[PDB]
RNA sequence: AGCCUGUGUACCAGGAGGGGAACAACCCAGAGAUAGGUUAAGGUCCCCAAGUGUGGAUUAAGUGUAAUCCUCUGAAGGUGGUCUCGAGCCCUAGACAGCCGGGAGGUGAGCUUAGAAGCAGCUACCCUCUAAGAAAAGCGUAACAGCUUACCGGCCGAGGUU
RNA sequence: CGAGUGGCUUGCUACCUCGAUGUCGGUUCCCUCCAUCCUGCCCGUGCAGAAGCGGGCAAGGGUGAGGUUGUUCGCCUAUUA
């Protein structure tokens, strides 16, 4: 609810890993970032092996716990956390000044970061975060 | 340059004197 | 590579994005033709399938897109029809169309009716021991027919002896 | 015993019969097959099975490959077919096995093997242009019973 | 065998510092203090200093992103997955494939055999018509029939095949 | 005959521990692996059917009671999917 984002990024049709790497770099530079339309971000590869990896992460765990997100919401934010020293002061500060959303709760339309776009016309082997979440069992609230 | 085709175009022209391409060939003579 | 398909006078083909729609006197069919770097478009009187790549994998899909489109042309005009025959040795098999699915009763004596839902706007007309599956979408028709035959599949017993079931008699 | 035990050339050459006793006999029945009264020059085709890696081949394997090859040639060209095949290597290297821990470990003699350098011809056949494929099949069965990969090479033969 | 036992050498032992996730001996490097600068090994999407660098190609398996290694596996065998290069032969006098038509008579050859007629076995394997057609390459029959390969013609139209 | 994987058996080594890392079998209680015995779904058959034999996917659940023997193992009995 209300997030003074210095930058609003549109993840739609964008390679998640590539977006995350830039959002991290900017959060560490002090920018407050809001990633939009997470459910529509994409990750290249063979949907079958991709899903096996994310399902394995869901099955891993124990008493100590390995809480892994299932919604495109968290999947994306965890992806970003892995690019930040979130256990350090400076790192946790950057991370906490970053938020991912389902759809776009803002009025403006996020911008599209350079090099992160995927041309659907030249690509068939890729998957949507939303699709992954649905497979993982998430409740399609988007 | 198949020889049997050449010999045919002749044999055909011979009977014309006294495959379709080969017949059209002989007619062209 | 580039191939050009002159569309039949009986037909009209429109396409926006990755979806192509073909309409004729027999109906209409819409398909999605999506493959890396293969552009499908309607250039007035002809449909065009082209790409800058010529690798085996691309050439394969191009030829596939072609037959899919020509099949759509054929489907909207002449249409597609598969002919099937119901055959039984001891128990009279009862094949009927009920709703949007064909129901088969008393297969090999079974008390529970075997059934399958019809795909698309496929028409399954039955007359005696003969069935005729037809429609404009060859994909839908083809499956419906196949589905009907698969509906009497048996794995438990020797098929050479128990040959009851409906079979595709004529492929279009 | 697995060939992994002796397929590599990781030991000195051990072939001196004058200092080695109890060497088991060879299981290789013949080194010259087919019509051994006829010359090799009397044939239009000459095909050799070439080893692609340096290795040691125990006589047990030479016999199995040779046998499984000549056997095919016999089944396809007859007990007297117009062909001739040669196994050109002989198992000179003596093999041991330490069969008491590592004390006085020098092994007792257990067998023999032939050292084959990569690129060499283990077998070589000579046939008529007709049976050229029957020999290629014989070798295919032969390199399936010896450690290394092999190239089936047609030396004298251009009816191709 | 991260085994045992030699030999030469450099290293650890007794060797910091930089790199290698961590890690006696692998790489750079031999080091007084303090300070500025430039490199070495190694690295430049983020974590993490420096490229989401350039020209070009391949890979679709997340192969791979693993110098060395007890530590990083992957083999014999197989692959019309895909890319690249070479050779031979066939082809607009129409190839390869497909589809359509023809696949004929003497004659169901002779022999054996009740029987045998392309096709149980044995021998031979000839000539007519013709633009083709075996004394029949594979099924099939009790034996016939029937179904096709060879072989010819048409339709088609561009590379094909080894 | 050839090529491998595992690390349950055994052997080998002597790297760790001799200012102490308590044995075998059993029991009780928890998690796991798949090279699957049953159960689910399949393929082949020397598949008529029934019952089998062989193979594929698959580790969700199940795999029990008893006689000798400390036994592990195994032999034996009646049940059992
Ligand atoms: C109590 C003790 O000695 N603690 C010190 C060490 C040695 N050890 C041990 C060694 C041999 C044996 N055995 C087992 C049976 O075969 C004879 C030797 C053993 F039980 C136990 C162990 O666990 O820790
Ligand atoms: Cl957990
Ligand atoms: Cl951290
Ligand atoms: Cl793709
Ligand atoms: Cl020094
Ligand atoms: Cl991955
Ligand atoms: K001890
Ligand atoms: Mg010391
Ligand atoms: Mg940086
Ligand atoms: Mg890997
Ligand atoms: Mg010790
Ligand atoms: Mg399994
Ligand atoms: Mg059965
Ligand atoms: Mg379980
Ligand atoms: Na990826
Ligand atoms: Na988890
Ligand atoms: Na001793
Ligand atoms: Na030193
Ligand atoms: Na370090
Ligand atoms: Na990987
Ligand atoms: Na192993
Ligand atoms: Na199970
Ligand atoms: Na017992
Ligand atoms: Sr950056
Ligand atoms: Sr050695
Ligand atoms: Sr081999
Ligand atoms: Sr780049
Ligand atoms: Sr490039
Ligand atoms: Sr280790
Ligand atoms: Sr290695
Ligand atoms: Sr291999
Ligand atoms: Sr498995
Ligand atoms: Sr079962
Ligand atoms: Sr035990
Ligand atoms: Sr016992």
């Amino acid at each position: 609810a209300e997030f003074d984002a210095d930058v609003i990024v549109d993840a739609r049709d964008c390679i998640m890993g590539r977006v995350a790497s830039q959002v991290a770099e900017q959060a560490l530079d002090g920018e407050t970032v809001a990633v939009v339309n997470a459910e529509r971000a994409v990750i290249t590869g063979r949907e079958e092996q991709i899903v096996e990896k994310y399902e394995k992460r869901v099955d891993i765990g124990n008493d100590n716990g390995y809480f892994y997100p299932k919604r495109p919401d968290g999947i994306f934010k965890r992806t970003i956390r892995g690019m930040l020293p979130h256990k350090k002061q400076r790192g946790r500060e950057a991370f906490e000044s970053v938020r991912v959303y389902l759809g776009n709760p803002y009025d403006e339309d996020g911008e599209v970061l350079d090099g992160t776009s995927l041309d659907r016309l030249s690509n068939i082997k890729f998957v949507t975060l939303g699709e992954i979440s649905e497979t993982l069992g998430a409740n399609k609230t988007w | 340059i198949p020889e049997w085709k050449q010999e045919e175009v002749d044999a055909i022209v011979e009977m014309i004197e006294s495959r379709n391409t080969l017949l059209e060939r002989a007619l062209d003579d | 590579p580039r191939v050009e398909l002159e569309i039949p006078e009986d037909v009209d083909a429109e396409q926006d994005h990755l979806d192509i729609t073909v309409e004729g006197d027999n109906g209409s069919v819409t398909r999605r033709l999506w493959y890396p770097d293969i552009d499908v478009s309607v250039d007035g009187d002809t449909v065009v399938i082209e790409s800058d790549e010529d690798n085996a994998k691309t050439m394969s899909t191009i030829g596939t897109f072609q037959s899919h489109i020509e099949n759509m042309f054929h489907g909207v005009t002449e249409g597609w029809e598969y002919g099937m025959e119901v055959f039984y040795s001891h128990f009279p098999m009862q094949v009927n169309v009920e709703g949007d699915e064909v129901v088969i009763e008393n297969f090999l004596g079974e008390k529970a009716p075997r059934r399958t839902t019809i795909h698309g706007d496929t028409d399954v007309e039955i007359d005696g021991e003969e069935l005729t599956v037809s429609g404009p979408d060859i994909e839908a028709v083809g499956q419906t027919a196949a589905d009907i035959e698969q509906l009497t599949r048996i794995n438990d017993k020797d098929v050479r002896v128990f040959q009851d079931g409906v079979y595709i008699t004529r492929k279009p | 015993k697995p060939a992994s035990m002796y397929r590599d050339i990781d030991k000195p050459a051990y072939t001196r019969r004058e200092y080695i006793t109890g060497i088991p006999g060879s299981k290789i029945a013949q080194h010259k097959m087919g019509r051994k009264q006829k010359d090799a020059d009397d044939y239009p085709v000459q095909i050799s099975l070439i080893v692609e890696e340096t290795v040691q081949l125990r006589h047990g394997s030479l016999e199995a490959s040779r046998l499984s090859a000549n056997r095919h040639l016999i089944k396809e060209l007859g007990e007297e077919g117009d062909y001739k095949m040669t196994l050109r290597k002989f198992p000179h290297q003596v093999l041991r096995e330490n069969k008491d821990g590592m004390r006085a470990a020098f092994g007792k003699i257990v067998g023999t093997a032939a050292r084959v350098q990569a690129g060499e011809q283990l077998f070589t056949a000579y046939c008529n242009v007709e049976d050229a494929e029957h020999v290629k099949e014989a070798f295919r069965r032969a390199y399936n019973k010896i450690t290394p990969s092999c190239r089936i090479k047609v030396e004298r033969g251009e009816e191709l």
